[PDB]
């Protein structure tokens, strides 16, 4: 009555490197060119920005380790900031940051995907919404099926994504090996320096949208067989060849476009795949594609499970943890969290959500690292794994303060709208999490429309 | 918890009436997806498709430049073929794509046996100082365009004599300097060559069978169309400036008239508008007029061709003792070392850098505008009626953003009074517009603004930015 493991290392190595390469350096190279010193400059930057993650990465290596529980950034931090910042944390993150996420996706999986049938004219928006609607639906049937073809999906697609970029710095490479200067010797024509506002600093916060993803594999802990050296070898294998693929392929498009084209471009990816390679150019723009389908899957296999966690705890309504008896898959959460992502399709525009995103998640894995050193300092004796020193983190957390500072100078007024979101589901915990004083008639109707969907859908509760 | 036990909800859950429940809530969930992508794909069958690029060259993306003298280019005593490679970032700056060169052959009179275009004349440089600067322009991404004219310092440009002689050293010429890696040429003052038709139809012929990158520029000084129209009866393909826009000006509708006419005349080709072959703009306008032409070359369909002074309103005539045929360039205070302080610090290329409210800003933005828009690279023109004494125009090329210019040739203020009925449904006006940028200071940018009660000032042009109706 409760689901197994049924995961290795080599599907969570999967996960992590598909959920990380999402459209990233496929639609976005241009930032850091134009935004900060010269091309060469931004060869730098991208790698600076990796390290960054990268130990970000490895405080997660140990924290994980030290409370094995699933649900990431949640069960973390319910422990050391008690009950409610755990369930405001829970609820925004359900209510805006998964469903944007998806929807995002999803979208340029679609867009990428009917490109070729509208090369130089834009696509009709109308196709687009129902194709990623479409993507997601057949995701979540997928999903509720049966976790095992799943884990070979996530598997192949992140195959194809290595193969698709490898693929690049094959054709970036080779377009240099026939010889030519490239524009390569001149380097900082005009890289001028960071301006009081901040230049050289303005493309980290740009740089660093790429490199996210690197906690989702924490989300699905507890479901991974002896997670306790697979989880730090998955990471340890994955951060360092996502970098060093990423500062090959920024190498890669440097090489082989001016800054004058890149500049008067929106999709780079497009313009090098058709500059190269001519006809049958729709390999690359398709495969792109296919990639955010994949990335699609992992974040599904990863929400659900988090709502799973919630319903343990009893902040979640007690539906939301159900699991058909013959079919481990959690069907209730997958069903709301499709329904969540379909409801949040009906937008006016795009990239109007993304803009406190990174607001929203770094505030929490600050809150989540400076939680950790406190219960430490709590609690000393523990059985975790290295024993590591707060020496690494202490200078992370004081970086992730500073992205806060960038986070209030673009559109303080919409982080101001934002925290009314948070400020009106506090309301949302007094009424049913704390206040367990109600009348006979709403728990008696709580539990026929429990059972109405148990009997719709057979599920049995877990233990 | 607060359900149903595992047990109970097993036993009771096999009646018939919830697996039959299921089962159709199953099929039509599955149903409806079918008809989603149905509904998908009859979307994406039923729109248009779209429009092909026409494969553009090197020269329709931007505008050309002249030099006509390149010792006066960075004043006296610096003339020389090498000079020319610090200054290229400047050129950089106003992002052209041409620098037509004068003529640095040996010539040093009528006379014809020892006049060669192969030697280029030891007072300019030499033969590696070309090479570098072909080198440096390729690393610029600037093409470079030599011209050629067997007199260049004479009376007549063609010896006055017969021309097979010298018809044959200019074709040996154009082969010889193609090896080198010019990226076209220029003749000037062919109205007073015999038999014109039938040269230059074998030059381009000849200059075509070399690449398909390559240019040839054909300047004369008539002003009749039938004359114009007359060089272009065997060739498509050549670039013609002469001076059809010049000798007028005074009435809106006159230029409209004429551009309109010339238009239709030849076909909707690739012309090249300018308003003379080897003057400045102030030689034939007044200096209240400058910017109102700056902006009516950019937005037409065709390939302007400017002369260097041009950007920032050089007068020949507003210093004395300056030949009008070669002013020198005003790059600072001490750039005219006779008679010194004369030249105040608005004249200065360095003292209009950073003034918004100045030619060369004006020239900057309109370069940036013309090379990066799909509609004013290869849009279509549509020319409507308006009130007398105003010229206006649309550009659209498939589905970008459409661009509408209203220019005010006369003295004084008046209404907009624009009408529609006279375009496809597709390049309908909208009410509202937004506006790019003015060439009178004292109005805003960036706020969409109504066009039915739309005045202008005396000499005033609008660039109004509309996006797909
Ligand atoms: C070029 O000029 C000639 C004059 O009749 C014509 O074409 C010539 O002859 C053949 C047929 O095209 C070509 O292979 C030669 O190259 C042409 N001779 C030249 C260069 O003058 C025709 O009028 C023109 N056609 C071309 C090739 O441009
Ligand atoms: C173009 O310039 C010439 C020279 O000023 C004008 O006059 C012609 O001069 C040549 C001698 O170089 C004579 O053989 C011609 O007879 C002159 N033309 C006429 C019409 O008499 C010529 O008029 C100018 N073109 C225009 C259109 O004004
Ligand atoms: C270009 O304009 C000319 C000149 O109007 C037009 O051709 C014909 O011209 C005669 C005399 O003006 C008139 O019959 C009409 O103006 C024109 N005939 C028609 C269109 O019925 C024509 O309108 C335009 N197109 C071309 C290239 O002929
Ligand atoms: C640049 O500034 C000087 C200083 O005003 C201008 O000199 C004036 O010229 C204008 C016409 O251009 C005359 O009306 C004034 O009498 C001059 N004033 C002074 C004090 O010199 C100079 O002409 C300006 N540049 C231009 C071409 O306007
Ligand atoms: N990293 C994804 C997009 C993305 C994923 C996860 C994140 O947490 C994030 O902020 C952004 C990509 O490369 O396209």
């Amino acid at each position: 009555v409760t689901l197994q493991r049924n995961i290795t290392l080599l599907n969570g190595v999967a996960i992590i490197v598909g959920t990380i390469i999402g459209s990233g350096i496929f639609v976005t190279p241009t930032g850091v060119l134009k935004e900060a010193g010269s091309p060469g400059l931004a060869l730098v930057v991208w790698a600076a920005c990796g390290v960054f993650s990268i130990v970000g990465a490895l405080c997660y290596a140990e924290l994980g380790t030290t409370i094995s529980k699933s649900g990431g950034d949640y069960a973390y931090m319910l422990e050391v900031y008690g009950s409610l910042p755990a369930f405001l944390k829970l609820w925004i993150e359900l209510l805006i940051i998964r469903p944007s996420s998806q929807y995002i996706v999803a979208l340029v999986f679609a867009t990428y995907l009917l490109k070729p049938l509208f090369p130089t004219c834009p696509v009709p928006e109308e196709a687009a919404k129902l194709v990623a609607c479409l993507c997601v639906l057949l995701l979540t049937a997928v999903n509720c099926y049966s976790v095992k073809a799943a884990t070979r999906v996530q598997d192949a697609f992140a195959a194809a994504k290595l193969l698709a970029l490898a693929l690049i710095i094959l054709l970036g490479f080779v377009q240099i090996g026939k010889g030519d200067v490239s524009n390569l010797d001149p380097n900082f024509s005009f890289e001028g320096t960071k301006l009081d506002v901040g230049n050289i600093v303005l493309a980290l916060y740009s740089g660093l949208f790429a490199y996210g993803g690197w906690n989702y594999l924490n989300f699905v802990t507890e479901e991974m067989i002896n997670p306790y050296r697979n989880l730090p070898l998955a990471i340890i294998i994955s951060l360092p060849i996502v970098t060093l693929v990423y500062v090959l392929t920024n190498l890669a498009y440097f090489t082989t476009l001016s800054t004058e084209q890149m500049l008067s471009s929106e999709a780079v990816a497009v313009d090098f795949g058709n500059y190269h390679l001519g006809v049958m150019s729709w390999i690359i723009p398709v495969f792109v594609g296919l990639s955010c389908f994949g990335s699609v899957n992992g974040s599904l296999f990863t929400s659900s499970r988090l709502f799973f966690v919630g319903s343990r705890e009893g902040h979640l309504p007690s539906i939301l943890s159900m699991i058909h008896p013959q079919l481990l898959t959690p069907v209730p959460s997958l069903v709301f969290t499709c329904v969540m992502t379909l409801l949040y399709a009906f937008s006016k525009d795009i990239f109007s959500v993304i803009n406190f995103f990174s607001f929203f998640n770094w505030l929490c894995v600050a809150l989540a690292i400076i939680g950790m050193i406190w219960l430490r300092h709590r609690k000393p004796e523990l059985e975790r794994p290295i024993k590591v020193n707060l020496a690494l983190p202490v200078f992370f957390i004081l970086a992730c303060l500073f992205l806060i500072a960038v986070s209030f100078w673009k559109t303080p007024v919409e982080c101001g709208i934002g925290f009314t979101i948070i400020l009106s589901g506090l309301p949302v915990y007094f009424f049913g999490v704390w206040w367990k004083n109600k009348p006979k008639w709403l728990l008696q109707g709580i539990f026929s429309t429990t059972v109405l969907c148990q009997k719709l859908m057979q599920v049995v509760p877990q233990e | 918890f607060t359900g149903l036990s595992k047990e109970e909800l097993l036993k009771v859950a096999g009646s018939p009436g919830w697996v039959r429940t299921r089962w159709a809530l199953l099929l039509l969930f599955w149903l409806g997806w079918l008809g989603m992508l149905a509904g998908a794909v009859v979307i994406i069958v039923r729109a248009p498709r779209c429009r092909e690029l026409p494969a553009q060259k090197w020269w329709h993306t931007g505008a050309l430049y002249r030099i006509g003298d390149l010792q006066a280019f960075q004043g006296h005593g610096a003339g020389n073929l090498a000079g020319l490679k610090g200054r290229l970032d400047y050129l950089s700056s106003l992002k052209v794509k041409g620098l037509v060169l004068g003529p640095i052959h040996k010539n040093q009179k009528d006379d014809v046996a020892q006049t060669d275009l192969l030697q280029i004349d030891p007072n300019f440089g030499s033969k590696e100082d070309f090479d570098s600067l072909l080198q440096s322009a390729k690393k610029k991404s600037i093409r470079v365009i030599l011209d050629l004219t067997p007199n260049y310092r004479g009376e007549n440009s063609w010896f006055s004599t017969q021309v097979d002689t010298v018809a044959t050293k200019v074709k040996d010429a154009l082969e010889f300097w193609l090896q080198a890696g010019v990226d076209g040429f220029q003749v000037r003052d062919i109205e007073n060559l015999k038999d014109a038709s039938s040269f230059l139809a074998e030059w381009q012929n000849i200059t075509k069978g070399f690449s398909e990158d390559r240019l040839l520029i054909a300047g004369t000084n008539s002003s009749d169309l039938q004359q114009i129209l007359s060089l272009l009866e065997s060739n498509k393909d050549l670039l013609l400036t002469s001076s059809y826009l010049s000798d007028s000006g005074s009435t809106g509708e006159h230029t409209k008239s004429l551009v309109t006419q010339y238009l239709n005349a030849t076909g909707n080709r690739w012309c090249s508008w300018s308003l003379s072959q080897a003057r400045l703009l102030t030689s034939f306008l007044p200096a209240q007029l400058l910017r109102l032409y700056q902006l009516m070359l950019f937005t037409l369909p065709g390939t302007p061709v400017f002369s260097y002074g041009d950007e920032i309103g050089l007068d020949a005539a507003a210093l004395p003792g300056q030949p009008m045929e070669a002013p020198v360039m005003l790059w600072d205070e001490s750039s005219f070392p006779d008679i010194p302080g004369a030249v105040s610090a608005n004249m200065t290329v360095k003292g209009q850098s950073e003034d918004p409210g100045s030619l060369l800003s004006l020239f900057r933005r309109l370069s940036d505008q013309r090379s990066k828009e799909r509609s004013l690279l290869h849009g279509d023109f549509h020319a409507f009626s308006a009130g007398p004494g105003l010229f206006s125009y649309i550009r659209h090329w498939d589905q970008n953003e459409r661009f509408l210019v209203v220019l005010n040739f006369g003295d004084v203020g008046l209404s907009a009074g624009l009408q529609a009925s006279d375009l496809p449904a597709s390049a309908s006006l909208p009410a509202k517009a937004d506006l790019l940028l003015s060439t009178q200071p004292g109005r805003e940018e960036g706020s969409p603004l109504e066009l039915e009660r739309l005045k202008l000032e005396p000499h005033e042009g609008l660039l109004l930015r509309f996006p797909y109706a």
